[PDB]
């Protein structure tokens, strides 16, 4: 904005107090090689220095050094606003004291007699509160100012007179002042950022604005969202940017065992806020505070809430008091409240988005370098969205990686850890990969259960229909622009008619583990209860989830049991079938975001489906999956072969043509058997073999042990009349009619010339 | 810690 | 007149909502001010009726906010068809409402409205949805699992709950799913959770049958078939009025298909009125289906020609900057005709005989 | 390593129960890098989403702000010994709701003969026994 915001270049100069200026800096600002001006820094970090002139060391930006960049607390290029500071008079009394950290090791006197003249007629205009490290008794002893009688900017002078005790400052203090709060795991809520800012800063620094305006700001502003993603890093990095008293309260805090104590306590609090500053209510935790007063069956609950909206919603109650309301469950809050005048502003903190994700998570691993050749954005656009702390997930995985690599490269190191190794021990990506892949959302991780791993490409037959499944996949997701170029929208309910299990589920499962987003598999009998509206609720509280664990595949398998029609049989009992059919339809349809809805339809039986969501729109798809044709049988018995000892002398395409009618679970049955087969073949020559060096001396490091580590061709022949194909003629004719159905609802193509 | 109490580094 | 659902302070809240936004604008268009600001600026800091109108666009009833979240606004006139019948219901809305003259000279009271028999699946929720954002007032739409919980009572407290936020915000159509699955009536699922659901459910409609007869109290209903509701509380002494609708149609199929292409990018070599011809057993979801297949063709086709554009850069780095960005901006023909040919029709034949006999059964 | 217990989240009092386990985190705090034996960790599990106790609800609201808020990374550390992870809820597995992302534990046969190994190195009960093998 202003031009006195000019960037905080590095200074050549080792003097913590001089910064290079250009010669246009020192001429178009008032700023001469001697001007003791005042630069502001984060966190209300002012100080006051000397202006060096310098115009071949400066282009347009204050050349700073590093002790300088450390003691304001900025970073470099930093748009630092200067003013002058010519009120910076000699300290009366100045409380003075070094750093434990920083002291320990210079004895004695190190500092009337290491830094003497460092302060002695040197005209050190230094904020109170600022700790500069000063080269005394071969070292670099830091001391801190203590206080100062004159404000915080005074001219430290040989008159100043120095109070100094022995005081050691440890360096707790050190890190919890660099222990700021600023936007490091926030990207994105701009809009709310901006909201808060006006209703403080702009309320502040522009209060005769608002004057103006006629009309005060809003006094009560609420929070809504999941807390702690960074909600609670929210209120950390207002009280941090704010000046004014930050009357922090927790919830079950003012509840106390004696009688109207939480009133009290309630009250005194309102009072001190208001008596101590134009201060901001940060009300923390205030989401179970009251169930709007009338599931409040607690009396002295109801008392509380009483008294809160007295508090809150009160004439003349809220003046230049702001109320820092922080909700997590929206839903829970009260009626009053809810409504202005109570809380005049109500926010809803939301999920960031792959571009906020990747800036968030870049700021967060600001502190560290996990990976000196990998750019966090790639993995971060890459990342499937986790959001909150997920970041922080992720980042704290990807060093547990390099931790277990380096110690796995080093010893114990209980008390000798490497420097040089440890300085820097790992940045990969190798490492933030295995953390991504043993990284998955934590918020459907209560929901997430152990699957075994499979191949797109591990699964053989139907490469058209796993191409277009998974062109469906990424398109969606890939090519989000070239849909809205197109400005259309993607199909959800994809589902499949045939034998389930023969590779189906199987299908199912090798998609989830070769799928990039997330996948929420459900069962038949998963979401049933015996509560009055508990299994609706589950529902509801499911499909909840599934929108806000965006991506997500609803992988409703087994949804030929749940898919029944209302009244399939002679009559329907209970009813709760058709209000959770109804619930999953307001799920189906219903105007909302439906950023990722992969409906994965699994059914056995197309008859017991319930048209309503088998509709269009609530159903994109069905999948007929017929049973394999002998090509389709060569690739099943191929992709079965992936793991085998093949023989050279088995005829896999005669048993393909021969096989014509078999299946997938046949094929994997007969594989099996054969297998069966030669392992207790394997067993028995085992035993032989130990009968006869149980009698006699006999070699045992021989290669008998696999015999035929190959299929035997006598075990694929023996497994071929062991059994045949278990195909029904009559389930043939059921899944022939459903293929008619839609075929008769099908036709032929426009071809309109 | 204390302010004008010790007999400070004069110069 | 355009503040019907504002009460108590909220107008005032309003009205500092728009002088936030406003004086949001003219400050960060001016300056940043991070030290002071212009007093001609602050003079000068005026709002206007257009940031009024804006914030009061963006700004929402109180009691709302507690109870309902937002949805996927569309326009009335974005969706074709049924012309009559969104005409009376934008008349029962308005002249209503919006005409006291209207309902002095008549007397009576606008009607309840049952259940729209409409298509069953291209969703009457979408022109509930439509309505709603283009009738700008009080709207209900509400799931089945609103109210049945596993505390004694529950339902009949979530009931007198929406009765009294739709009183504190007449005018209001409940448009509430589940139709079907509250229309059933005490026998069938026997025994349900021992009638507690159905003493839930016959309280509510004597709460609603049986609701207060001023405001403008309304209600909005509609199944993909009327059968599955059983008419217990759907009679016109417990429903009050009622209102049904038929299923889709041809040239009205035409008209919504010419709705959805205008809302996408279209293509001229398409042959849309042959397409309307054999569209004539179809249902608009089905037309929505074809043309997301279509879009979903030429995005696959847009990317195999990126993907064989980057291949020969990196094969040959002089074919980088030669080709056309949008190598079908418009539906290609064949793809639309591929994408019928893969098509099928959702219209069942039973299930339109069953439609018919519940509205056969008026 | 404050223990925790069950009964411990029991007040007679009003909000008692709270204040003591946020009194005795305080304590277990300024100590020493201490550790939290938070035991009995499946009794507040679902985070009071279906919960309709106001005094569990106060529970977990103060036991979400000892895990929350300002400070919550102290010298010390929590155990999440869950009897029944179902039961358990989000506002707590995710890394900074709780002290970290929870593990699950349970038992195998190949390993149990070196815990079959252990039990019976506690007391020698046999010599000519193949106790290992028959395990």
């Amino acid at each position: 904005n202003r031009p006195n915001r000019l960037i905080v270049d590095e200074a050549i100069n080792e003097d913590n107090s001089v910064v290079s200026l250009s010669q246009p800096k020192m001429d178009e600002l008032q700023l001469f090689r001697g001007d003791t001006v005042l630069l502001k820094g984060k966190k209300r970090r002012e100080a006051v220095c000397i202006v060096l002139s310098d115009d071949t060391c400066s282009d347009e930006k204050i050349r700073m050094n590093r002790v300088v960049r450390n003691n304001l607390r900025v970073r470099l290029g930093d748009v630092i606003s200067i003013q002058p500071c010519p009120d910076v008079k000699y300290g009366k009394r100045i409380h003075v004291l070094p750093i434990d950290d920083t002291v320990e090791g210079i004895t004695g006197n190190l500092f009337e007699v290491y830094l003497k003249p460092y302060f002695l007629e040197a005209y050190r205009p230094i904020r109170k509160g600022d700790i500069f490290l000063v080269r005394g008794g071969m070292r670099a002893v830091e001391f801190k100012v203590v206080e100062t009688d004159p404000s915080p900017y005074c001219i430290v002078a040989p008159d100043t007179v120095i109070h100094c005790e022995g005081e050691p400052i440890k360096r707790e203090d050190e890190e919890e002042s660099l222990n700021e709060v600023g936007y490091d795991d926030i990207g994105g809520c701009r809009k709310q950022l901006a909201q808060i800012k006006e209703m403080v800063e702009l309320p502040l620094r522009h209060p005769a604005l608002f004057k103006a305006i006629g009309v005060k700001p809003p006094r009560g502003i609420l929070l809504y969202g999941p807390p702690g993603t960074g909600k609670t890093l929210i209120a950390r990095a207002v009280a941090n940017e704010t000046g004014a008293f930050f009357f922090l309260i927790n919830g079950p805090e003012i509840m106390s065992k004696l009688a109207g104590e939480s009133e009290s306590n309630l009250r005194k609090a309102f009072e001190e806020a208001e008596k101590n500053a134009p201060a901001i209510i940060f009300i923390d935790e205030l989401d179970a505070i009251a169930p709007k007063r009338e599931k409040t069956h607690g009396e002295v609950e109801r008392r509380i809430v009483s008294q809160l909206l007295t508090l809150m919603d009160g004439l003349k109650q809220r003046a230049h008091v702001i109320v820092m309301a922080a909700t997590n469950r929206p839903n829970s809050i009260d009626p009053a409240l809810r409504r202005f005048g109570r809380f005049d502003r109500e926010v809803d903190i939301g999920i960031p988005d792959a571009t906020g994700r990747l800036e968030i998570l870049q700021i967060h691993t600001k502190n560290m370098k996990l990976a000196d050749d990998v750019d966090l954005e790639q993995v971060a656009n890459e990342t499937h969205g986790h959001v909150g702390a997920d970041l922080a997930a992720l980042c704290s995985e990807a060093a547990l990686q390099a931790i277990r690599k380096k110690m796995d490269l080093i010893d114990l190191e209980d008390e000798t850890i490497d420097a040089e190794v440890m300085n820097s021990l790992a940045v990969t990506m190798d490492d933030f990969r295995w953390a991504l892949s043993q990284s998955n959302p934590s918020a459907l991780r209560e929901t997430v259960v152990e699957v075994p791993q499979v191949t797109w490409e591990d699964i053989g037959g139907l490469e058209d229909v796993k191409r277009e499944l998974q062109e469906l996949v990424q398109y969606p997701v890939e090519h989000p622009d070239k849909f809205l170029k197109f400005g259309m929208t993607p199909s959800k309910g994809v589902l499949f008619y045939g034998p389930p299990g023969c590779g189906k589920t199987l299908l199912a499962k090798a998609i989830a583990n070769e799928c990039q987003a997330n996948f929420i598999s459900i069962k038949g009998p998963e979401l049933l209860t015996m509560w009055f509206g508990e299994s609706e609720a589950n529902v509801r509280e499911i499909f909840d989830k599934a929108r806000q664990a965006a991506p997500c595949v609803l992988f409703f398998d087994e949804l030929d049991s749940i898919a029944k029609a209302r009244g399939g049989n002679i009559g329907d009992g209970g009813g709760a079938a058709d209000r959770v059919i109804n619930q999953i339809l307001t799920e189906m349809d219903g105007m909302s975001t439906k950023k990722n809805v992969f409906i994965i339809g699994a059914t056995n039986r197309p008859d017991i489906i319930d048209p309503a969501i088998l509709r269009p729109g609530r159903l994109d798809q069905l999948i007929y999956i017929p049973l394999p044709d002998e090509k389709s049988r060569v690739a099943i018995l191929k992709a079965n072969l992936r793991k085998s000892p093949v023989a050279k002398d088995v005829d896999l395409e005669f048993l393909a043509k021969m096989t014509n009618g078999f299946s997938g679970a046949d094929l994997t049955e007969i594989c099996q058997r054969a297998c069966k087969l030669a392992i207790r073949e394997s067993i028995e020559s085992e035993i032989r073999r130990e009968r006869e060096r149980q009698t006699n001396p006999s070699a045992m490091e021989v290669e008998e042990d696999d015999p035929v580590p190959e299929i035997r061709r006598d075990h694929f022949e023996e497994a071929m009349r062991f059994a045949r194909r278990s195909v029904s003629d009559n389930d043939i004719r059921k899944y022939e009619m459903f293929a008619q159905t839609l075929q008769q609802s099908r036709g032929f193509g426009s071809f309109r010339f | 810690f204390s302010g004008e109490g010790q007999k400070l580094g004069s110069l």
